[PDB]
């Protein structure tokens, strides 16, 4: 996905599962 | 069930180093991102750092960037916080916390399980035992009235001190105040108790002050004036 | 950074009251807002996540609402174990917490009992002098203490401490400690503690003469 | 303040290579995705490529795939665009641009900071002075000078050594099919002045040392 | 790809006007739409993102709205530094820009003065023939120029250049240059430039016959 977030995201999912 | 047991906090001077640990059990530690959050005395909560489940990505608060390092050992089910170049402003209770798993969410995190906390005190002050002084009650007659007495626990470092009355036998009417940090870096507190004035002539009142870091153990009899 | 504010700072309620507290974000945080409960000496406890989702194990009397900047936490019927401090936290951009709302136990107004303690002879032998004023078992928490030395107001030489709300009668106590050098203490005669509180129609002054 | 300083643009022949650079300051460069966007002379904006904050994922526009490569060196806070097999259609001002951090959004990107741009001119032409032809006038009359077939930019045009400024329109240069530039400069004057006032266009093309004063006479 | 279009191409406005410009997408882009400002020789500047969110530091007189395939940029009270060109850009599927809408300064309608210049004898010696048509001092920007060579409409055979509003000019001037080989120029007789512009009641044609 070229429109995915290309920045560092501290609020992204940090767990192994969704 | 879910358990987060912390250790590693202590009292140090600015510039020294400290390493905190968070031992997890009751869940699959390796599947969860983990956070450190701190709380300075009498203050609110401040996020410190986050680490991915696999240890890959890490993020820090601006106030600790370049000084603190978050890490984890999944085989030991342990989370770490390496704190270098400590400052007085880093004085706080530090909590480890688990990232909440919310499959439908596209942002993170809430923190659904927290450790008990470990206390980090950073100060240029050096260990010092308190001076314990009587707060003597008035022996004036008040008919069926109330008198107040206590002990002043003056100029010690570090926290904590424990205060009891009559070796723990006296509990009713006791108020031990939170310590106040003075500009010198030392603490003082007082512990008071209200008693019937009619008891002052006969019942001996004694405050027991213990300050383990300075090997202080004092029993001070508080006689009416 | 996204700043979180909370209102009110403190709230006095009774068991059974409907309690609603507010939380605000300086920018939009969507629904990424969590609420926590914390009691003195204990770790925080998650209550609400995603602004309105009740965390498993949390009683059904807790609810949350809002999305964007304005958020509320509601306790439908306040229970005895609900007296604590409540924090909100956004997780849209990094992680920031609100200042917290403390829910205290409502009770009737109680005036403070005031006591004054001269410095002990033991302390005077050591070269210092501390005068202690005690405001005991009062409500509400707001109280003012003024030290007077030969009728002269003091500043910069005293410190105050306040207890948590008492378990038995829901009152507060307060200590104020005036600290002078022994030399300065010997320079003055009358030492007075003047107290004002909602429960006092007039200020109360307790004093003693040195010696 | 956030700054994006570009360099590396220039004149190259079709089929040659050119490397653009974008040096960042005033923000944490290694935490931001970055874009290249280009703008052909007189035209609109066209997205070129994007690279992730850590340099992991890269995406390109179809018109540059296989020829352009985007990269970054986060230790130097520099973004790169390697342009190979350049065509005349690649002629454009190239901008670097930082990806906007909108925490709530699930699609990307808007571009919240842009570099000053660097000009890439892909041309087979070589340095050549212009020819200067009169645009003869036939009451208001129009006259001018056609400054045709030069390279590279720029040329300057004045009239009567600066004594004539009113009514002068010097048009921006157009790139012709041959790869050479051409422009005209015109002026409107009273018809009654054509028989008494001389009109000379002063043309200077410094890259070729071509300095010409052309008198424009009625025909 | 998703094709972005804008209307109008040039919008005439005065300081204080409420100005709206429209952006269209060839298919739905939800709300993933941005607006940029650009001035001559300068880099684009982000105004609006996610269709309606104002970029920090941008004046509050700018606002955006719309969703799906129709979007609008609104300037509530146009200010002098708002005279510029504005681009929309979608980021629902890759990244594509609209053609841009220029906001210029409104003044009274001015019909162009049209002039045609035959190739000079000097250029004919060089082997090429440039016929120049001049549209001088007109407003608004919109103008149609048609070239005819012995009644044959030329398509793709000429190039235009424009001088813009500036500190000394309230109007536009435009040149259209028809370049031919000398051999082709000598093959034909009637060279005509036909100009359409809202200041003229009818299109104006300026022509010459080769050889005076």
């Amino acid at each position: 996905n070229p429109n995915a977030n290309p920045n560092a995201n501290p609020n992204a999912n940090p767990n192994a599962n969704p | 069930q879910v358990q987060l047991v912390e250790s590693g906090g202590g009292v140090v001077q600015p510039g020294r180093s400290l390493r905190l640990s968070c031992a997890a059990s009751g869940f699959t530690f390796s599947s969860y991102g983990m956070h450190w959050v701190r709380q300075a005395p009498g203050k609110g909560l401040e996020w410190v750092a986050v680490i991915w489940y696999d240890g890959s990505n890490k993020y820090y608060a601006d106030s600790v960037k370049g000084r603190f390092t978050i890490s984890r050992d999944n085989s030991k089910n342990t989370l770490y916080l390496q704190m270098n170049s400590l400052r007085a402003e880093d004085t706080a209770v530090y909590y480890c916390a688990r990232a909440l798993d919310d499959a439908s969410s596209t942002s993170c995190c809430a923190l659904d399980y927290w450790g008990q906390g470990t206390l980090v005190t950073v100060s240029s002050a050096s260990t010092k035992g308190p001076s314990v002084f009587p707060l003597a009650p008035s022996s004036k007659s008040t008919s069926g009235g109330t008198a107040a007495l206590g002990c002043l626990v003056k100029d010690y470092f570090p926290e904590p001190v424990t205060v009891s009355w009559n070796s723990g036998a006296l509990t009713s009417g006791v108020h031990t105040f939170p310590a106040v940090l003075q500009s010198s870096g030392l603490y003082s507190l007082s512990s008071v108790v209200t008693v019937p004035s009619s008891s002052l002539g006969t019942q001996t009142y004694i405050c027991n002050v213990n300050h383990k870091p300075s090997n202080t153990k004092v029993d001070k009899r508080v006689e009416p004036k | 950074d996204i700043q979180m504010t909370q209102s009110p700072s403190t709230l006095s309620a009774s068991v059974g009251d409907r309690v609603t507290i507010t939380c605000r974000a300086s920018q939009s945080i969507s629904s990424w807002l969590a609420w926590y409960q914390q009691k003195p000496g204990k770790a925080p406890k998650l209550l609400i996540y995603k602004a309105s989702s009740l965390e498993s194990g949390v009683p059904s009397r807790f609810s949350g609402s809002g999305s964007g900047t304005e958020f509320t936490l509601t306790i439908s019927s306040l229970q005895p174990d609900d007296f604590a401090t409540y924090y909100c936290q956004q997780y849209n951009s990094y992680f920031t917490f609100g200042p917290g709302t403390k829910v205290d136990i409502k009770r009737t107004v109680a005036a403070p009992s005031v006591f004054i303690f001269p410095p002990s002879d033991e302390q005077l032998k050591s070269g210092t002098a501390s005068v202690v004023c005690l405001l005991n078992n009062f409500y509400p928490r707001e109280a003012k203490v003024q030290w007077k030395v030969d009728n002269a107001l003091q500043s910069g030489n005293s410190q105050e401490s306040v207890t948590e709300q008492d378990s038995k009668d829901s009152t507060y106590s307060l200590s104020s400690t005036l600290t002078l050098s022994k030399a300065d203490y010997e320079k003055h005669k009358v030492y007075a503690c003047e107290v004002t509180h909602q429960g006092l129609s007039s200020p109360v002054t307790k004093s003693f003469n040195r010696g």
